[PDB]
């Protein structure tokens, strides 16, 4: 299954280097800028790579919803995470001409009783989400737990 | 390395122009190294002293970044670039560092 | 509390005796006069401009350099003292401040450290703790050193001209000629084509 | 410039007070 | 100051002097050598032959290169005087 | 104290005259060349701090 | 280019050294300006006033920037602002208000 | 001309010559950019740069004269005229715009009287 | 013509010569631009620049005489007379327009 | 680079360049030790040392900017950020820690 | 490096160079001895030796930064940390121990 | 590591060099004698001799760090720690014993 | 104080002078001897062509060994002025 | 220049007050 698509050559190369180091089989889709990898490893690998910093309405909505769902699924592969919800809020093509807008994301996680996300895991989530959405800076990702505690500084 | 090009002594001013260039180069280099940055361009304006009056003007910097296709810079990033450039220039007041993207948006 | 008027008159007329000493040791007169003497020595002729002209010119340059300090003293000390708003001693203490700042700005750290060592000074602290009797000799020493630093590099172009002329003359063969005799007009030419006097005044003023 | 920093400071303070209220009002 | 804040200045000054005096000394040496070799080839016994070629060569070199050396020296002295206030510290 | 002070400033003139004489420039005055170098020396080796400290020790010793 | 300076003689005087520095700066600034998406080519002219002396409160320099845009690539207000900032910073003591930005049709983009 | 003009520099170059050459150059580059303006077919820039004077009642100011030849019928807009003014003024240290004259190929003054 | 001359390799020259050559070159280029104005077939510019002093002694101001030959019947517009004035005045450091005389091929003062 | 750079035989050198070489060498060695720290894959140190005066009372203090690239996911601990600060500050005569900036490969100010 | 570094000395050696070379050599020998202590696999010493002045308001004492790499699991004893401090402080004229920072290969500050 | 070791270095030795060489030689001989002490297998002595300063109201004093490697299990006696202290202090003009640090191969401070 | 000390300081002073002047004098002597033997080999005799390379060689000598002389003489003067208050009588 | 910055500051303040009102008035 596709690990990543639409990668820069630089990111692609970095991702391939990491996969080789981890001894994970991979197949870079020919001229598809995509890297199909073991289906059962896709989510774990996305997270791991994120930790190392790598890399119509209905459709949009659907797309957005699909993206949200995928991101949630990936985040749920983290050990301490029981469930995750991702909400993406990219304003519709800035109607206002002068004012400038920017995409943001809100991530809510339900943690396993007695478990917490560490700083690394938190950073991985933030990176994963930011990388998935064009123009979404890490700073515009808010990560909260079930109790509403802000995890992202 | 431009500094060390086996060049016979020219003039202090020439030495000065060079030093300025080398610093610009290394700063751009580190800025590019950063993940979201594909290429950087740093311009330094070291201030010229006056004539008879004691007035230490503060230097200024302009930084242009080209970001990875699409990816943007976080606010903390808008802060770390500032810190690095300011520190690399003797007496550079951060507020005199301008950071701009490939589209002409002022990030600072 | 204030001094009597007779005491004020006595102190005021006695203090005028230290005017040459103040001008020499405490102001910019020393550095300018030393640089001017070294420049005559460097011109190849020892007494071309009479001492009187150089002394008057150095006095004018010192006045122009110290005019901001004089203005600060007048605002702080002379004007409120003459209007009978502060006493004489407090006026002197207030007026010693801008001159202290001027002396400090041109004072070498090593000179001040040495003269504080010789005066048994222990925990000095703020640059605003140095007494006048410690600050003054350090300022004089720094001024002498700075004047020598300026003079020995003023000497350089004339030595260059002397050496070039002597080398050319002797290599050509005429080794019996005195190189200085032929060199003096060229030293004057270099001094007048560079605008040596104007540039030298500019450099001396900018040195502060 | 500075006004935007002050406004962001106010927004963060308000958001944290909101979250503190929500935290106890949730259970 | 420092030995370096002085050695560098002296090195620059004597560079300037070397640049100023190089053309005259070079043409003088070349002319003297040429006349001496011509004299030895013909086995002429004389010591004062080279002086007049030397003097005309130096005179012509001065005429040709005077503006260049004078401008170089003037510029060097001007920058020295402008930089003098910063030399003390 | 003064006569041991005098020695380096005459040493410099001696070496200046010898160097001038090596190259045959016998008609160049050595004093005019030596004076800037003597000033340079007295600038370099803290001309006054060392002398001041030496005199003060000379009293307290 | 900064190259111009590297390949140079030894007979050049201070005036030449300065003029060459000015040219090099003009080149690099134009370069970065072109490297901005909407800009196809840039042309920077600097007027750096010489030493004062005969003047009193001295004076400050000025810049003129001509940009050629890609077909229809209008510069945004923020872009114009960023061009201003860069040019002003690159010139010791250049007051932004003395930077003029003009397009290939002669429209003044600044003021 | 312009920047290329200052290439083959013989050692014998008086400061006067160095300045005049700098002037000639600046004129060339300015004319160049002005021609690069769409409506402009060729430009000619003349600079009058007078070294200074301390007395105010006897001080004038740098001045410029710009002659443009336009493409057949390519009239310059008011904003264009303004941009030409700005560019020329900026390129000359301390050039007060009001001392820039812009004229066409027919002798019409495009700038202010 | 004018600028080309100033270059002609030459060493036996004095400041006086350097100045006179500069004056000639300026005259040439000015005449050139004036001819390059539609109605003008040929132009001739004469400059009178006063030798300057470096002292405080009488400033004065330079003067110019411009002779134009027009194309058959191509009369110059009041604006044409003016723009010529502006150009010539600007090209001469401190040239007060009122000291520019413009004359045609028949001896009519267009000024 | 570093001490090898400082050594490269060279005679046409001045005091200013000499110092510049010292600055470069110090930067190099500091980056070296910083990389030699487990979580750090590569380091880049920039020093801004101000011009010294022999008497001018005006006093200024130097500054440093440190950029680190971490190993995949190797976040630096707080105590770590502290040790980097200490090392860089000590290596520069009169460097006040508070003038040391540490940044990661993503532009986060540690 | 260190004492060996000061062997092939060309005549052209500015006092500045002399000093810098002395600093380098001291750093080298100190790192060397620090490696001699058992638990230490490699050491790196950086010295900041500066100007003194006199104004008590602004005095900056000499400072040192010591990075140690330990043998797998060879944690340094409190006493060990104390001995490293003493050695480095003594080797630098007027080095106040409190200005010696000791750090491990993971970035843990072993001193304070 | 040897008095005669540095007793060469050709010439052109700035006195700074002469001092540093003395310091090294003293360090070497002291380490040597310390090794001679039975329980000691190897010694390393570092001297910090302050270069006099006329900034402090009085002169500061030097410091020493001594590292010893002992023979397997050869613990040093208190009296031995005392004798090492005395020797090192005496060998350095004005070395106050209290400024001598003695450490073993395991990093235990014996002082 | 003792005459042995006086003569020792005088001798050391003038050996310092010898060390300062020996490189320049020796370089000039070697250049003159080389030019003279070349003249003898080529049978060329003008008394002025031996004066040309001597200046260039001696001036290069300051380029190469000048810092060493400047550092030696300053160290000598510094030590003399520091030891002045201990040789007083 | 500065007037535009002040106007944008006012617009941001007004927009944030509007959003805060809408947030509670929505549920």
């Amino acid at each position: 299954r596709t690990l990543f698509s639409n990668l820069s050559d630089q990111d692609g190369g970095a991702i391939v280097a990491q996969l080789t180091q981890m001894n994970i089989p991979y197949r870079f889709a020919n001229g598809s800028g995509a890297i199909e990898v073991p289906a059962d490893k896709v989510h774990e690998l996305r997270l791991r790579l994120a930790q190392q910093g790598l890399p119509q309405f209905s459709e949009q909505v659907n797309y957005q919803r699909a993206l949200e769902g995928e991101l949630a699924r990936t985040i749920e592969t983290l050990g301490p995470v029981k469930s995750a919800r991702v909400h993406l809020a990219m304003p519709k093509p800035s109607l206002f001409v002068r004012e400038q807008k920017s995409p943001s994301a809100s991530v809510t996680v339900t943690l396993e009783p007695g478990r917490a996300l560490d700083e690394g895991q938190i950073s991985a989530v933030v990176h994963l989400v930011s990388s998935a959405v064009a123009g979404l800076p890490p700073g515009n990702v808010t990560l909260v737990d079930q109790s509403g505690h802000l995890l992202t500084q | 390395e431009l500094l060390d090009q086996e060049k016979f002594g020219i003039s202090q001013f020439s030495e000065q122009v060079n030093y300025q260039r080398a610093l610009e180069g290394e700063l751009a280099r580190t800025i590019e190294t950063l993940g979201p940055v594909k290429s950087a361009r740093v311009h330094l304006a070291m201030p010229k002293p006056s004539l008879f009056v004691r007035e230490q003007k503060s230097p200024s910097a302009s930084v242009t970044v080209t970001l990875e296709p699409g990816r943007a810079l976080d606010e903390g990033q808008i802060s770390a670039v500032v810190h690095l450039v300011s520190s690399a220039v003797a007496g550079l007041p951060p507020g005199n560092v301008t950071l701009v993207d490939q589209s002409g948006h002022l990030l600072t | 509390q204030s001094w009597s008027l007779s005491v004020q008159t006595l102190v005021f007329i006695t203090s005028l005796t230290f005017l040459p000493a103040i001008l020499l040791m405490m102001t910019s007169f020393t550095r300018i006069i030393i640089v001017f003497g070294l420049l005559r020595n460097a011109l190849g002729t020892p007494s071309a401009p009479p001492n009187q002209v150089l002394l008057g010119l150095a006095l004018f340059l010192t006045f122009f350099i110290m005019s901001p300090v004089i203005d600060k003293i007048y605002v702080d000390a002379y004007q409120p003292f003459s209007e009978q708003k502060i006493s004489m001693q407090e006026a002197l203490d207030k007026g010693a401040q801008p001159l202290r700042a001027f002396m400090l700005r041109q004072t070498r750290e090593a000179d001040l450290a040495l003269f504080a060592r010789l005066a048994n000074s222990g925990p000095l602290q703020g640059p605003e703790a140095v007494p006048m009797r410690i600050l003054l000799p350090a300022y004089v020493t720094s001024e002498l050193k700075t004047a020598f630093q300026i003079g020995f590099t003023i000497f350089i172009p004339f030595l260059i001209i002397d050496l070039v002329i002597a080398s050319v003359l002797m290599a050509l063969g005429m080794m019996m000629v005195p190189p200085a005799t032929i060199a003096l007009p060229f030293k004057l030419m270099l001094f007048v084509l560079v605008d040596g006097w104007q540039l030298l005044m500019g450099s001396l003023a900018q040195s502060f | 410039d500075l006004n935007d920093a002050q406004l962001k400071f106010a927004n963060d303070v308000e958001s944290r007070i909101q979250r503190r209220i929500e935290a106890i009002l949730s259970p | 100051m420092t030995p370096e804040s002085v050695m560098m200045m002296g090195t620059e000054a004597m560079k300037v002097a070397l640049a100023l005096a190089a053309p005259l000394l070079l043409v003088a040496l070349i002319t003297g050598l040429i006349i001496s070799i011509l004299q030895a080839a013909t086995q002429i016994n004389e010591m004062t032959l080279s002086f007049i070629p030397k003097i005309v060569a130096v005179f012509i070199a001065i005429i040709v290169a005077g503006p260049w050396m004078l401008n170089l020296l003037l510029d060097y002295v001007r920058t020295l005087f402008s930089n003098l206030p910063y030399i003390i510290g | 104290i003064g006569f041991t002070i005098f020695i380096p400033f005459l040493i410099i003139d001696l070496v200046i005259a010898s160097v001038l004489m090596a190259l045959g420039m016998m008609m160049v005055p050595p004093a005019t060349i030596a004076l800037p170098f003597k000033l340079m020396l007295f600038v370099l080796v803290d001309g006054w701090q060392l002398l001041m400290g030496s005199l003060a020790q000379s009293f307290y010793s």
